[PDB]
Order: C-alpha cells, then structure tokens, then sequence
C-alpha cells in the first residue's frame, strides 16, 4: 500500500503528500532525483526492475498552522494522512532498518532467511543441515 | 614619586598602543564583489575578479 | 509580550490593536509570520547568548552525533565545517554524517519571542513592522521613520551585547603581560 | 502625571483630552499602552535611578534564584551572563537554571510613570506622541517637530544623568595621584 | 528521538537535546541499566544532574517514550481548538511515530516474521538455548565436523 | 521552512499565505520556481557548505566517468577544465569523454532548501520575494527596502561563512615560520 | 533548463510562465530569439571553455582545410588572419582558401543553452529578459534592475573564469626563476 515494486515511463500508482517522498530504486539501487522528472502525478520519465518506496518526513508537520491564515477543511485531512502514511511505511516494513534492544518474540519462528557470509550475520537451517 | 608614577602609567598606556597597533586583519566588503576565494591566495600575482 | 509586539505592528499600519491571543479577524497573521522571519534571521548571527558543545564523544556503533534542535547555525572551533542534516551534525567538506573522534563546535540556538532581552524583542517587532508596512502600505515617511526607530533599537542591542562580552584588548597583551611578569 | 501625558498625546492628535485615567476612551487606553511600551524600551539602558548593584545567595542548598525586582535588563559583574526564564536565575551560556556560590550582578529595575525625573517623564511622553501621531496621521512636519521636542527633553535627561552621577578622571589617575601622597 | 554518547568518569550533568512534550518521558539509562526518577533530577529544561556522580566513565543513553495511554489534548472536555492546542497535539502523534521509526521501541514480535530473502545482520552470539544464533557459531561446529 | 519561505515571498506581494505546500495556488508555484531558481544562481559560488575535494578513478580499463553528486560548479584541481555532458565528465578544453587516470576536482553539490542555513536560506527567501515584487508590481519603493533587508542577510551570511572557515596568513608566513622553529 | 530561462524571461514581463516545451500561445518566442541572439554574442569572445586546432595539415589535392561547424571565432597562433568561407578556413588577408603548410589556430565554439556552466547561463538568460522587457513594456526601473541582475551574473561569471584559468604571473617571472637556478 505504500510500495510498488515492477522502459522510460513509469507510473506511480501509490498517493502520496509529496513527489520529494518517493524514491525509485532500479535493480536496488538508489536513483537521485536530478536523473529524471515527473511528467505527471502517475508518470515517471527517466532521463535515459522498478521499485517505488514512499517515506514521509518525520522531522516536520507537513501542514503548519498559522494565526491569521485561511483555512479549509482538507487541511485537517491533509494532516491526519501524513500520520496514516506514516504509519502504513511502519507496517509494511520497508522503513525500520535495525533494531536497538533483544526481540522477545514467543515461539515463531522467522521464515525467508537470506544466506548470510559476514560470520556475525543470522543463519538458516538450509546451511545448518548441509553442515550436518 | 609622582614622576615615576605618571611615567609607569605612560609606558602602560604606551605598551596597550603597541598591542593595537600590532594587530593585522583584513576587512572584506560583500558590496564591492571582490572575489575572496581567490583574492585569499594570491601570493604569486593571479588575476582576481573584482567589480570595483 | 509577543500580543505586545502584533500590537506595534498593527498600530504601525494604523489599525486597532488586539488584546485577545490570537482570535482576531484583521489580517494580523502577517505580522505574526514576519516578526517570527525577522527573529530567526537577526538570531542566525552569534549573539551573547549563544551555547557551546564543548566535547561531545560518538558511539562507535552509531556514529552520528545529536545537534540541538532548537540551532540555528554551527561553528567547528577547529578547522571543520559542520551542519544539520536529518537532526544530526553533518560534515560539508566530507559529505559524511559519521564522526569517529570528538568534536568542539559553536551552535547558535532560537530564543522564543518571550524569553529575549528587551532591546532585540523591541527591534525585532520593529523591523517586522517596518516589513509589514512596506508590504501593505507602501514606502513613504513612515516607513524611513520606523527604520530609522529599528536601527536605533539594533544599537542599544549592539551596545548591550558589548557590555555582556568585555571585548577588550586581551589577546596579545596576554604575552607582553606574561613577559613582566 | 500620567494622565498629563495622556493628554499630551491627545493634544498632539488633536483630539479632546481627558480629565479621568483609565476611562473607556478608544484613545485613551492607546496612549497609556503606548507610554508603557516608550517607557520599557527606554529605562532597558541604565540610568542613575534604574541601575542598583546587589547580590543574590541561592537559599536552599545550591539551587536555583528566584529573581526579585521588576528587572528590565540584567548584566553580570562577574563573566557569567544572566537571563530571566520562568520568574527565576538563569545562565544563557551554561542552560542552568542552579547555581551553587553567590553571585554579583547589576540589574536595571522598571520605574513606573508616577515616580520618575521630571525630564525623563517629559522625554518618554513626547516620544509617545510623536510615535503615536506617525501612526496615526502619517509622517510630516508636525512629525519632525515633535521629534525636535523629545530630542530637547532627551537632551535634559541626559544633563540630569551625567549631573547626578560624577563621570570624572578618576580610573587610572588613582594610581598616578596616590603615588605622590 | 534519542542520544548515545560516553561521558568521563565524576559527571553529574547531563544535558539532553531531545525535543521531549514532557519530563517524564525522557528515561536516562546508565550502562544500559535504567535509572529510577529519584535519582537524578531536572536543574532546568535541558539539564539532568545525577544524584551520585558516576563512578566509572561509561555510556549515556537518554532514550525519548512518548506516553501513548490517552490524547494529550482532548477536544470535547475543554480544548478551546486553536494553534497552539493542535500543533501539540499533531506533535504527540509526529512523536510517537519518530519512536516507532527510530525502532528501540519495539519488545517482540507475536507472529511469524518474513524476511523475504533478506539477512538478520549484526546478530549477536546466542546465550540461552532459545535464542537465536549467528554464523560465527556455525563456524566451531564446521571444524569440529 | 520552504513554505515559510514561500510565505514570505506571497507576503512581499501582499496576497494570502498558505499552509499547504504543493497546492494548487497558482503563485504557489511560482513562489517556489523562483526561490529553486535563486538557489541554484547563488549556490554556484562556492561556500563553506558546498565545497568538497574529491578524487574519482575511472572504473573500467580507461573511459568514462558518471559523475556523482548534485553538481552546480565543477573546477579542476589539476590543470584542466572539466565539464559535465550526458550526466558523465567531460574534458572542456580537450573535448574528450574517456579519462586514463584519476581526476582530483573540487565539486560545488546543490544544497535543497530544507537544509542550509539559516542565514544562507533568510538572504534566498528574501532575495526571491524581492525578485517577484519587481517582477510583478514593478520597482519602487518596497523594492529598495525588500533588497536591503536582502543585503542585510547576505552579509550574515558572509559572516558566517568567513567565521566557519578560517581564513588567516598562512600561506607564505609558513616558510617564515617553520624557519624560526 | 531553456524552459526555465523562457520563463524567467516571461516572468520579467510580468505573464504567467509556461511548462510545456515551445506549445505555447503568447509571444515567448522573441525570449528565445533573443536568448540565441545574446548566447552567440557573449560566446563570441574568448571564454574559457573553447577548443584549439594545434596542427592541421592540409592535403595538397583539395587544399582546404575544415573547420568546426558551430564555431564562432577564430584567432591564428601565428601572425596569420583567418575565418570562415563556405565552412573551411580561409585567409582574409590572402583572400585565398588553400593551404600548403599547417595551421595552429584557436577557435571558438558555439555550446548549446543546456550544456554551459551555470552562470554564464544566467548571465543569458537575464539579459535576455531585459532586451525583451526594453522591447516590449518600455525602459523603466524594472530595465535597470534587470540590467543590474545581468551585471551581477557577469561578474560571477567573470570570476568563475578567472578561477578555472589561472592568470597568474608566470610569463617573464619565469626567466628569473629559471636564473635562480
């Protein structure tokens, strides 16, 4: 819901506050803005796969209030779905990059384990059986 | 006494000039457009860009 | 004190002052939005009240160092040059946002527009004034005439600020000191 | 007195004075805020009658220092700078709010309208009319007058000042005139 | 959302950069231990002075949980809908969720995870039979085999 | 911060602020075209923030190199011009596209406008709202004052840029120096 | 990037910029005529970004010599007059098109609106939009702010050069070095 992942057109299919919060990823790799522009809302042309990852700042109110200043309805709306997007890159778990304490998860266990090399990373059974 | 005292207090007065005096700093004016960035090494007599 | 100084701009523009916080229908928000402009450009510069991150030692795990949130503009005391980016200090000539040693560096901080001294208060709501009005009503007597209040309250400001810091000569006078003694 | 001013500032709009203080006058309350405004913008620099050096001991075990008097601006004897956050002590360069030995400071307190010199009265007052008239009637040759008058009255107050307080030769002369005794 | 930093042996201030709604919740933790409320105390909004100076140098962490029990501003009891009352109350929310992200807030997980081909790095060495192990310790059962 | 200074621009014109950036307001966008364009025109020089030494290898066996970074200004450190052509280098003078061995290069990135400092962003902000005032209700007398308030920031700027790099005698005082020791 | 310099110069006369690219209705085709017109005659000069034909040695059948097609002046290293007829080299003072012996000559190039420094493209581009305003809406303040502008970006282009070519003195100092040694 708040990524997309799928030759110089690329549509945009997720909402979003900002184009600035989207970042396109090509085989993995991070592409910067400069490389191409948005023709539209749901259009994406590069200068020359295909993984869109929102994230909203968190630093910031995105719509600051004033004393003085007009005010509409979809203002309030507008920043209430700058929590709710927030919240839905937290759930779907592209925006959490580490951990800083023990997990305490209660008997399940973790499935879809890459094959780790650096000797402190995790291991699965697939290696654990090969060496039994 | 009050010779020795009047000429302690000039030599003082004397020493806090020469401070003064020795210190060396350059202003630079944002308005005149000098090119500070080049205009810092020079040394050797480069061609600085200026718009006075 | 800060209905005080939307009072000096509302009178700037002739209109009648508030006294309620804030639920106004004049367009006072201007006055607002500019005197909090103004106070963040005149506090960019280092002021006498200004704090100091003496020694503030990474961890090696991290790597990035916390910055006041409240700065406005950071000096290294060393020969680096530092900046804010995403909350934490930031290297402008590396590009990096990692430290491994320490770091000295002088920050200048935001002051709210009711905890300043008086004379920066008064010539901050001046000069917001004076831009409000130049705004509004145009350049004429008037605005030379609350320039020329603001300039004259940005020099109390200068003269208090040189009475908090004893700008002496106490620099190379140390050694000539030193020397007789 | 203050009511003189008030009426100083009507007369200087044009407008009908006012024989009752604190009345439900539009003008009036105007010129009493304004002449509040002049005169805490004014008294911040120190004067003979503002400027009182004293000094405060933390109270409890060392904490903080509940600021009394009705300062307007607050210089430290010693090379620390004081602030005033919450009604109490406050260190701007350190961001404490505690302090642990006593400290020396001078303070400049806030006078009010009805106990202050003659010629500094009259000062603040034409000032607030001459302020309150380019507000109103915009800036022309009754602006410029009334500018004169203040600058007058300015001049007085700072005969007064300069009279009460002895400004004399005598910070190195001391030292030269005790030697030949 | 939170600082880590070492400090030397013999301090007692510490001065926090956190842009914290309340004073109770900042928790300060020595050495990876919690500190209880009663021994340190606020000298001003942005200063924590230690009861007892630290014995030894050691780590400083002073990490941010926003109370999430209720709304701060509560509407229809009082709230008079203004600036101020909105911009604290979209703070809270704006808070919580910088915790969320910054993720110390998180204990365990009640269900089955999915990395999707990806590897749990920096995994430390397992204690207890329960725990989960890294790569390091396959590597004594690889010689021993 | 970039919506304030776009509150700032629409305030200099006298229009309504807004609160919402990216809307549909149609000097909304110009607010924001104008002050990206400003940035871009003023960040070209460099500055204590921009400037960065860096050194690249062309990767493969000797051709192209793809530069990195949000480049403005690109001079050589070496003795040759550099361009940029097709996001790659490009040799200005040789007209040429493939390098043989490491180019060492002082870079000018771009910096956006939510991460620059306070000064820097102040004079951009203000030079914009300037630049659309003239270009819209023409050159008077609010023009003048928006482009020295405009000065006023860039030389705070100018300050902090000078204080945050030091730029002292030492370049030739070295050999007189070291001598002595 | 020639998009926004067409809308820079729309914005110079006051009309609402475009987005897309050469589809619109009002007279912005006179901005890029003039911004063509004024790029050819800036680059006319020497600038620091144009190439050089070091030897070029003719074959004695044909016996004229090719030159580049998008040059825009060119100066023999030699004694020698040369320009362009019918796209080859030619000899104004010979008034003959073949050669027998090699040409060193420095030619300068003719670069595209998106492929040029910085400020030297601003330089344009606001001198353009003062041409156009000067055509159209008249020679009035906002000219002479625009021709202000212009000179500013000159100057920063100006000092751009200066710095990619070091124009230090090193032509007869370099007999007394050598003597030194």
């Amino acid at each position: 819901y708040s990524w997309s992942e799928q030759t110089t057109l690329i549509s945009v299919d997720i909402e979003y506050l900002d184009k600035s919060y989207i970042y396109l990823y090509i085989n993995n790799v991070l592409i910067s803005n400069s490389d191409y522009s948005w023709n539209s809302d749901t259009l994406i042309q590069l200068n020359t796969t295909v993984l869109l990852v929102r994230r909203t700042d968190k630093e910031y109110l995105y719509i600051m209030f004033a004393e003085g200043a007009a005010f509409i309805r979809e203002n309030l709306d507008v920043q209430n779905t700058q929590f709710l997007h927030l919240a839905q890159e937290l759930v779907e778990g592209r925006s959490i990059d580490g951990f800083y304490g023990d997990l305490s998860m209660n008997g399940y266990r973790i499935t879809h384990l890459a094959d780790g090399v650096d000797p402190k990373d995790a291991v699965n059974k697939g290696q654990l059986d090969s060496v039994s | 006494a009050g010779d020795f005292a009047r000429l302690s207090v000039l030599s003082q007065a004397l020493t806090l000039y020469e401070v003064e005096a020795a210190r060396l700093y350059n202003a630079v004016s944002a308005g005149a457009g000098i090119d500070v960035d080049a205009a810092q090494a020079a040394e050797t007599g480069d061609y600085v860009q200026t718009s006075a | 004190r800060l209905t005080d100084a939307v009072n000096v701009t509302l009178e700037a523009l002739g209109e009648s002052r508030i006294v309620d916080i804030n639920t106004s229908n004049p367009s006072a928000g201007l006055a607002r939005a500019a005197l909090d402009r103004t106070r963040r450009g005149v506090l960019s510069t280092g002021w006498w009240f200004n704090t100091i991150i003496r020694e503030v030692t990474p961890t090696p795990n991290p790597g990035q160092i916390k910055v006041p949130w409240n700065q406005l503009s950071m000096y290294g005391l060393d020969g680096t040059k530092y900046g804010e980016r995403d909350g934490v200090l930031y290297n402008l000539v590396d590009q990096t946002k990692v430290f491994s040693d320490t770091v000295h560096l002088k920050v200048v901080i935001d002051i709210d527009f009711e905890d300043l001294p008086e004379h920066m208060a008064m010539w901050v709501a001046n000069a917001t004034a004076a831009q409000v009005y130049l705004n509004d009503l145009g350049a004429d007597g008037n605005y030379k005439s609350l320039l020329g209040i603001a300039a004259e309250y940005e020099a109390m400001n200068m003269r208090e600020h040189l009475r908090n810091q004893r700008y002496s000569t106490s620099r190379t006078h140390a050694a000539r000191k030193i020397r007789s003694g």
